[PDB]
């Protein structure tokens, strides 16, 4: 519960990769494999 | 599955006896094979264990927190000061014969998760049951009592294999299966038929 | 000089030194003709192709050239003499026994071999996941597709 | 380049040789190029091959290809198999895809 | 009494962060051989520190023990894991109605716990129990 | 749901002996005793006194599948021994030790304080 | 109903890599310089040594299931500590007036340099190895 | 919910021990450790299960009906 | 378009798909009360009979190999050897 | 294509799977349940009623039993409802929808399947509780391992087609595999780790266990084998009882890279008369390999002998390891003291050479290679510089790991593990890599808001100087998460776009086969190659060898 | 006496250290195991629920009740249900025990295994009492209620074993080693550097000889000796547990001797 409140989507050049600026911000591991990887993060 | 991306299910149960024991007497309530560490390099899973022993001896609470001056030695430092050999390793004995067991054993406490998703909730097995009105195609998921998808991949597979038969019974006598009659000149299902 | 071909000729063989309790310490009953003639006859009755005219006939010594010079190679006079002390009645045995086992090696009308080939390649192929050049997956991708934009192109010369 | 070559005594022996790799491709007029062993000239680009040397000569390429694909990923694959494909790719005198330009404008029945 | 402040990726571009505040602005004036290594505090400019690095997780990964002696995916998986896992979800399930509902007979709080699963209310609602284990060839099963 | 009863552990079903004796094929004077709802605890007992008897030239025994509680002691012996003779001996020589067993201990249990 | 080779050793090496139940010993032959021998011992039921005085013997006797005691009070080639079994596999020409042989007891293995032996060594599976003091 | 009536583990009736444990640390002062063991607890297998145990019914109780 | 007895070019042995499909078109006529014409050592599965009745050379059946043109050639499985 | 190529079709079954290691590599364990759904239409036949007419009675809920009564006329007597269920004489010509029993052949499979071995006949073994159980060797093929994988079963329905199933798509036939015309199943996990172990020379085994080592081999021929030692005690070898498995007939000689017919590093491998003669056995020996124990013995005594090889090997070797026991934990992954210290300064090295080639670069002393920028020079020679420190700590810590310690343990016998594992477990981890590079300036000209612009030096931009066990730094594990990260990514790409091609050269080639005249033509006839693979030779029966008169000096070719 | 002879260390309520010594390790073994599981004891095996206003549900707490250990010394006079000739149950195969609790103050009432209530009759044997080694004597915390909460349960208590099911368990913890030093090499330690000062050092070592440096591997030795301890969850004395065990396995062993003649 706590980890879907938390979520972020994105819709839709390397957007699943994770990025340095990401760092602070997005959690590093936390994401789903395949399908939306990369597009869906969690705070 | 543990704490550490280690999923897996239950292979087979055994009774306190049958399983190794500790001098202790003590015995795992689960067993995870060797293997499945070497590749995987989850470490921790293998670090939280000489942890959680510790822990569960001194009552106390073990801190697996990520960025700490924690080390591998201090704790097994700790351990030892608790009569037990620093690494997790403790001579065990074979259930079924009470011999000991050539090779010492990582023992230890390990926090472990009971994922959903329980075989009997996916068992579906149909023999024939209700079809889609549509196709007159066997339906889809079990809760319906469906059948099974015997697509294209695994046609190309019987197609391999040289069994002609097999495959039309699957495709056919299983699933789809239907008399149609047609008009000999004019080969379209064009046929009234009056059977009688 | 390691390729695949049917009939590993070096176990018939080492399945003759034990079955006739071999010695290598007598002599062999053998015949220099026995030996030479017959490895040659041998070749004679291997077969993949049994049509009666020129063409076929000549289709036929292609497909078996290369084994045969395995063959040849293999049962030569001084080996079959020196290297594992034959004799007239394991040696002999040898040979029938390559002719049955190749034409066990044939492929059997009906092999669907296109399917079987297209997964021998698919399959290893999703096997594969990672000095400057386009391999893997894409690379396969180009190929097949047949592309003209070929993202790592070079020549080779020597 | 490591290349093995028969020694006068009759072993193979390793014979180092110079060769040109190049980023950029342009057959038809570099085999002319003095110096080189034209013979020898090569080229991932079996197209290129294709047109330059005859279409026997473009399986042969589109096979060496394939099979690098295959064992730069020290898997191996029975030679028929990629055999095969690149045949069935190179019986209609040209280069036919494995896409749908290719295979099923084939001459084939209409349901496959 | 700005002791703290709020910065977002843009702002980050134009600052000196130091992660731990100790280890990072005491003066170069022996070292433990089993604890990792680390480089060094070079930088006259600090502006700004980090709070806690281990903040740069998330709820899920938050619970993993040790995650930084843990293979890189290994970590992605378990946090797609953790919410397969059973337990309380809550106090009142037992007053909630709704499509499915797993519930731990007696959860445990792990021996083996995160400084931020404090927050995460993790200890009060454990998802996992503390089994005995033994890495070994049994059975072969 | 596919989960058998636990008394069919210990409990012999309809058409189940608690032994079967079959004779060996391979070798002369062997026999392959197969026991019902019986665990390690017995088979290894019985394999282990079997071979303390020098008329007894083999004598091994099998949990053939853990999911169910039965095993499998085969045993051969000298010419003129009948292992059902060699089995019996056993079991008693065993009961015998532990009748022993039982004495000593409560012997020993007594003379304690507490 | 035979013997197929005496000799005494004397034990030139002993080396125990990376085993410890297991050495490779290596003893000279006394007698004939031409004899040499290579084998493998179970150092932990039959200790060796830096130069022991060792007697060897082969033979082929004292295949039917294995049996053990009784005969505790019959036949007895224990005249000597330790023995083995084996099968040898390969005669090879050391060439030169020297000729050796190959034997494998489950493993452990034997390597036997000379030449007399053409005739007392025998050339099947059969091959006991006894070793005394 | 509620302190587990014997351990997993073992077998060691641990239930009759809750109340116990729980006075044994409020006002003997007590540290979880040494507590653990004045109980008898002395094996790792019974000792994480007091220890860990989180007796979520004290919680469930304050729901009025 | 038929092909003479002689001429023959096909393989004079049986193709393991030949016999999968010989075996069981027997096995199912044997499943099905038909005479056996083989002596049963004591065997009770179809299949398991009729490949006894191949052992034996005695399945009255008939194998067409079609060529790609349209030809082809009969075959018995009395004339096809069975290594394999 | 999902109606008419791909249908849904009846008297299928699926479910978790888990590995049995008491079932024959060819067979499939069937929970009861299943059995009891899934049907067989068998006739009623002299040959048979008794056991029909018995099972009719035992009913649709008691397993051998069964379901429907089918009669002449084409009507359905359903034996669970049916005031003449209790009843009902079995007469000839009728069918009697049985349940599945012990021994049916039915094709088993896990998807994806892109391979034939990925649908397979199995025996069926009729077991309770609820997850299909499968031979471990048979594990491969479908890719299949224990997490929680399903797998699909189907049934076939008519005595043909039990017939095509277990005389072409039946286990044992498919052991070696023409694709890579070497076997496609080998020896893993315990049964391989072990059989190692079983089989060093410092391994031996005495009486008690040996009489049941040799009885758990089912096809034992009770006699047994005379011990390696007669001595003090009578021990038998590893190697010794492990050769009862083997047959007899079967050969095999290896030679690994010191071998010596005495081989002091009981290497490479012989076996003669099915007797192993020296020489660990491990996966170059039983894995899947070409030479393999597998490969010979498959085409030497029969694809069924060959099926049964498997349980065997694993019977006694399990059962032997079940009692000697192997394990793993931290201990196995700490190096020697010194080592660390030789290790750590290894790296030590590597930063100061980066170091020490950044000053040259910036001092525009270096020379550019020809085609590359200064700056593309300059980069890889830091990786090439990174790479190998990581390599060498790697190599540095691979020695000091003792015989003892279980990985290098498992790495030894093939079953798990490799040098890089092993490296990164106990030395430095490595370079972090995106995109064929080493970690970006998503910040400007800084990798992260923790370094200064313009910082080229290792720890900066992705290099993870501690081991796993050591533990990574804030820094390091975001690195190390990014390209944690690009992998997972490529991962999810690299299957569907595989998945893709997988298919075009499946119906590209579709109907390509070999006809009766030994051509290789498609539906249209149009032919592909005038002899299949060029030598009318079938994959399977394909073995490397070597042509003798290739190689060699021109004397020795002579001599 | 013959063969097989103990030495008792420790002896109290629950535990039993002890000396097995000149015995089969097999027989150890099996020794051990029959205590693990086959003794049998009374059990709760059946609950039958008439209200529970509870927080737990009805099964959860079924399942501690069939946990609660009961008294069991007798239990080798009272039968096995599926033997006893009558429908279900009776005081000739069972013990039923009442628990009926209400939530009364507004100050949380516990429910402990000391309220359950035998109504059976006992038959003037030693049987099914909730057993309490508590100090304050609350034998088990059962459930808790809170202001008018209801809790009324009628449970069966039948005779069985630690095989059809863990709650029938008398044993709970079996220490046993053997050749505390490895003399008898039944092991091969596991070590960085000195395998003897990185394993500890058993108590059971000082009552045995070191090794003696340079002496041979003793090669015909086995194991002889044993040091075990029964702790024992209560339902039977510690003694019992042991003599039982002896017994029961014993008896599994006639029964194989009476399985030939009956053949
Ligand atoms: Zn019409
Ligand atoms: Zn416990
Ligand atoms: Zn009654």
């Amino acid at each position: 519960t706590l980890s879907h409140l938390r979520r972020t989507n994105t819709p839709i050049a390397k957007p699943r990769q994770l990025h340095n600026t990401h760092w602070g911000l997005v959690c590093p591991a936390e994401t789903p494999e395949g399908q939306a990887c990369g597009l869906v993060k969690n705070l | 599955a543990s704490r550490h991306g280690q999923k897996g299910t239950i292979g087979i149960t055994y009774r306190r006896e049958d399983m190794p024991f500790t001098a202790e007497g003590i015995v795992p309530d689960l067993i995870i094979n060797p293997h499945a560490i070497p590749s995987r390099m989850t470490v921790a899973h293998l670090i939280e264990c000489l942890l959680s022993k510790v822990a569960a001896l001194s009552g106390n609470e073990g801190d697996a927190s990520p960025f700490t001056d924690i080390t591998v030695e201090g704790i097994s430092k700790l351990l030892r000061e608790h009569g037990y050999q620093s690494r997790g390793f403790e001579v065990m004995y074979n259930g079924h014969t009470g011999k000991k067991l050539m090779a010492q054993i990582f023992f230890g406490p390990t926090y472990y998760q009971r994922l959903r998703h329980m075989v009997d909730d996916k068992i579906h097995a149909r023999a024939r049951g209700p079809m889609q009105v549509l196709t007159r195609q066997p339906v889809e998921g079990r809760s319906r009592d469906g059948g099974l998808r015997f697509g294209e991949m695994e046609r190309d597979c019987m197609i391999a294999h040289g069994a002609a038969s097999f495959l039309k019974e699957r495709l056919m006598e299983a699933s789809d299966a239907f008399r149609v009659h047609i008009c000999g000149i004019c080969g379209l299902m064009t046929v009234i038929a009056k059977l009688n | 000089a390691n390729w695949p071909l049917p009939v590993n000729i070096r176990r018939i063989i080492q399945n003759a030194q034990q079955t006739f309790h071999i010695d290598h310490t007598k002599p062999s009953d053998l015949t220099i003709k026995d030996i030479v003639l017959g490895v040659k006859d041998l070749q004679e009755n291997l077969l993949v192709l049994r049509g009666k005219n020129e063409i076929i006939q000549n289709a036929q010594r292609d497909a078996v050239t290369l084994f045969c010079c395995l063959l040849r190679s293999r049962l030569a006079t001084r080996r079959v003499l020196q290297e594992y002390r034959l004799t007239k009645q394991a040696f002999d045995w040898v040979l029938s026994n390559i002719e049955a086992q190749f034409l066990r090696s044939v492929v059997h009308p009906g092999e669907m071999v296109g399917v079987l080939a297209a997964q021998s390649i698919g399959e290893p192929a999703t096997q594969m996941t990672l000095k400057k050049v386009t391999s893997g997956v894409p690379r396969l991708k180009e190929i097949l597709n047949v592309a003209k934009n070929m993202k790592t192109p070079s020549l080779t010369v020597y | 380049y490591d290349r093995k070559v028969p020694s006068p005594t009759g072993e193979y022996v390793k014979e180092p040789e110079w060769v040109l790799e190049t980023d950029g491709v342009n057959l038809s007029e570099v085999m002319t190029v003095p110096g080189i062993d034209p013979t020898r000239i090569y080229t991932n680009s079996f197209i290129d091959i294709m047109e330059v040397l005859g279409i026997e000569a473009g399986r042969a390429a589109l096979y060496k290809e394939v099979y690098n694909v295959i064992a730069s990923d020290g898997s191996y694959v029975n030679y028929r198999h990629m055999a095969l494909l690149v045949d069935v790719m190179t019986t209609q005198g040209g280069l036919t895809s494995v896409t749908r330009h290719g295979f099923n404008r084939s001459n084939t029945g209409a349901l496959m | 009494e700005g002791l703290v402040e709020y910065i977002d990726a843009e702002e980050e571009e134009s600052i000196l962060i130091a992660m731990q505040p100790e280890d990072l602005e005491p003066a170069e004036a022996d070292v433990d051989p089993a604890k990792r290594i680390r480089v060094s505090h070079h930088a006259t400019t600090f502006t700004h520190c980090e709070i806690h690095p281990s903040m740069i997780l998330g709820v899920a990964a938050s619970i993993i023990p040790f995650p930084d002696h843990n293979q890189s995916p290994r970590n992605t998986y378990q946090s797609a894991m953790g919410k397969q896992a059973m337990g309380v979800f809550l106090t009142n399930y037992n007053v909630r109605m709704d499509t499915m509902a797993n519930i731990l007979y007696y959860p445990q709080k792990p021996l083996g716990t995160t400084r931020a699963m404090e927050y995460l209310k993790f200890r009060e609602l454990p998802a996992g129990q503390n089994a005995i284990v033994a890495i070994a060839c049994y059975s072969g099963y | 749901m596919n989960a058998p009863d636990r008394f069919e552990l210990f409990l012999l079903g309809e058409g189940e002996s608690k032994l079967k004796i079959d004779p060996d094929t391979k070798a002369p004077n062997a026999v392959v005793i197969t026991f019902e709802k019986e665990d390690h605890t017995l088979g290894n007992l019985i394999r282990a006194e079997l071979l303390n008897d020098r008329k007894v030239l083999f004598a091994a025994y099998k949990v053939e599948h853990p999911f169910f509680a039965r095993f499998k002691l085969r045993i051969q012996t000298t010419e003129g021994y009948d292992p059902k003779d060699a089995l019996k001996n056993a079991c008693n020589s065993i009961i015998n030790k532990l009748g022993a067993l039982k004495t000593n201990f409560e012997t020993e249990w007594n003379l304690q304080t507490l | 109903s035979n013997t197929l080779f005496d000799d005494i050793f004397q034990v030139s090496e002993v080396d125990p890599g990376r085993y410890n139940k297991v050495c490779r010993i290596e003893a000279a032959s006394t007698t004939q310089d031409q004899c040499k021998l290579t084998l493998d011992i179970n150092v932990e039921l039959f200790p060796v040594a830096a130069q022991d005085s060792l007697t060897v013997t082969i033979a082929s006797s004292l295949t039917r299931s294995w049996r053990p005691p009784q005969a505790g009070d019959r036949s007895l080639a224990d005249d000597y500590d330790y023995v083995m079994y084996g099968t040898a596999y390969k005669f090879e020409e050391v060439s030169k007036d020297l000729i050796a042989v190959y034997y494998s007891f489950g493993g452990l293995l034997m390597r036997l340099e000379g030449n007399y032996r053409n005739l007392n060594n025998l050339k099947q599976e059969n091959a006991y190895l006894l070793i005394r003091r | 919910m509620i302190v587990p009536v014997r351990c997993f583990s073992c077998g060691k009736v641990v239930g009759d021990k809750w109340e116990s444990y729980l006075n044994l640390l409020q006002e003997d002062e007590l540290d979880e450790g040494t507590a653990l063991s004045r109980l008898g607890l002395k094996r790792y297998c019974c000792r994480r299960m007091i220890l860990t145990h989180v007796d979520l019914i004290e919680k469930f109780l304050r729901y009025n009906p | 378009k038929a092909i003479p007895k002689d001429q023959r070019a096909t393989t004079p042995y049986m193709t393991k798909y030949e016999r999968a499909r010989i075996l069981g078109t027997r096995a199912l006529q044997i499943s099905m009360n038909a005479p056996v014409f083989v002596d049963l050592e004591g065997e009770t599965d179809p299949l398991r009979i009729a490949m006894k009745e191949l052992a034996e050379k005695k399945i009255p059946l008939v194998i067409r190999r079609y060529l790609p043109d349209g030809s082809f050639e009969d075959w018995s499985v009395e004339e096809l050897i069975v290594d394999l | 294509r999902g109606n008419l190529m791909g249908k849904r079709v009846d008297f299928s079954a699926r479910t978790v799977i888990s590995g049995d290691p008491n079932l024959e590599l060819d067979q499939v364990g069937v929970p009861k349940s299943i059995a009891k759904t899934l049907t067989y239409p068998e006739v009623v036949t002299p040959y048979n009623i008794d056991r029909l007419t018995q099972l009719v009675r035992n009913g649709p809920n008691e397993h051998p039993g069964a379901k429907y009564v089918i009669r002449d006329s084409g009507d359905r007597i359903d034996l669970r409802y049916s005031k003449r269920a209790g009843d009902i004489q079995l007469q000839y010509g009728w069918k009697v929808e049985r349940h599945i029993m012990d021994n049916d052949p039915v094709l088993f499979n896990r998807q994806p399947s892109l391979h034939k071995m990925s649908m397979m006949a199995h025996r069926v073994k009729v077991i309770p509780y609820s997850t299909f159980r499968l031979n471990l060797s048979v594990t491969s093929p479908y890719n299949a391992d224990f997490d929680g994988d399903e797998m699909n079963l189907h049934v076939p329905q008519s005595e043909e087609t039990r017939a095509e199933l277990s005389q072409l798509c039946a286990v044992p036939l498919q052991i070696v595999s023409p694709q890579s015309n070497k076997p496609c199943m080998g020896i893993v996990q315990d049964t391989l780790c072990g059989i190692r172990k079983l089989t060093l020379r410092d391994t031996f085994i005495e009486l008690d266990q040996v009489l049941n080592m040799l009885y758990w081999v089912p096809d034992w021929d009770g006699v047994i084998p005379t011990p390696a030692i007669i001595k003090p005690k009578p021990l038998w070898s590893g190697k010794q009882i492990l050769s009862v498995a083997i047959p007899n007939g079967i050969h095999l000689q290896r030679f690994d890279e010191g071998t010596t017919l005495l081989s002091p590093k009981d290497n490479g491998m012989l076996i003669i008369d099915g007797q192993i003669i020296f020489g660990v056995v491990e996966k170059k020996t039983v894995g899947s390999s070409n030479g393999g124990l597998i490969h010979v013995v498959t085409r030497e005594k029969g694809p069924q002998v060959c099926a049964k090889l498997f349980g065997n090997i694993q019977k006694v070797v399990n059962f032997w390891l079940l009692h000697n026991g192997f394990s793993t934990g931290i201990g196995d992954t700490i190096a020697d003291g010194p080592t660390m210290r030789e290790i750590t300064e290894t790296i030590a090295e590597a930063k100061k050479k980066v170091l020490d080639v950044t000053k040259e670069a910036q001092a525009n002393l270096l020379t550019a290679k020809h085609g590359m920028t200064l700056r593309e020079s300059f980069e890889d020679n830091v990786v090439r510089f990174l790479n190998e420190a990581r390599d060498k700590a790697g190599r540095l810590a691979e020695v000091n790991l003792k015989d003892l310690n279980n990985v290098k343990q498992m790495v030894m016998a093939g079953s798990k593990g490799s040098f890089i594992n092993i490296a990164q477990m106990s030395a430095c981890v490595g370079q972090q890599s995106v995109e064929g590079k080493r970690i970006a300036f998503g910040f400007v000209d800084r990798t992260l808001p923790h370094f200064s612009k313009d910082d080229y030096s290792p720890e900066s931009k992705g290099f993870v100087e501690n081991s796993y066990l050591r533990g990574l730094t804030p820094q390091e594990f975001f690195f190390h998460a990014m390209g944690g990260r690009e992998g997972l990514i490529d991962t999810a790409v690299k299957t569907a776009e595989t998945g893709y091609i997988q298919r075009r050269l499946v119906k590209a080639l579709e109907d390509i086969m070999v006809h009766y005249d030994n051509t290789t033509r498609n539906s249209l006839g149009n032919v592909i190659q005038f002899i299949y693979g060029e030598d009318g030779m079938d994959a399977a029966h394909i073995e490397k060898q070597s042509l003798d008169t290739i190689g060699g000096s021109d004397a020795a070719f002579e001599k | 006496e013959e063969g097989p002879q103990v030495k008792i260390r420790e002896a109290s309520k629950d535990n039993v250290d002890f000396i097995l010594s000149n015995v089969d390790l097999a027989m150890a073994n099996s020794l051990r195991r029959v205590m693990i599981a086959e003794i049998p004891t009374l059990a709760i095996d059946s609950v039958e629920v008439e209200t529970n206003t509870t927080v737990l549900a009805d099964e959860f707490i079924a399942h501690r009740l069939g946990l609660i250990p009961l008294q069991s010394m007798d239990i080798e006079q009272l039968e096995y249900s599926r033997d006893c000739f009558c429908e279900d149950h009776c005081d000739k195969c069972s013990v039923v025990l009442t628990l009926q609790a209400f939530g009364e103050s507004e100050s949380t009432t516990n429910v402990y295994s000391k309220d359950l209530v035998i109504v059976s009759n006992l038959m003037g044997r030693n049987i099914g009492h909730p057993i309490i080694q508590d100090k304050e004597g609350n034998g088990v915390l059962i459930c808790k209620l809170r202001k008018g909460q209801e809790l009324k349960l009628t449970c069966v208590a039948k005779k069985g074993i630690a095989k059809e099911h863990a709650k029938w368990g008398p044993a709970a913890a079996i220490e046993f080693e053997y050749d505390p030093w490895n003399k008898l090499k039944h092991t091969d330690y596991w070590y960085e550097q000195d395998s003897a000062k990185e394993w500890p050092q058993s108590k059971n070592c000082e009552y045995e000889d070191p090794p003696n440096e340079g002496d041979p591997f003793d090669y015909k030795a086995q194991a002889d000796t044993f040091y075990m301890n029964v702790e024992s969850v209560g339902s039977i004395p510690v003694d019992q547990v042991v003599v039982r065990g002896i017994d029961t396995l014993q008896k599994k062993v006639a029964s194989i001797l009476l399985a030939l003649t009956q053949m």
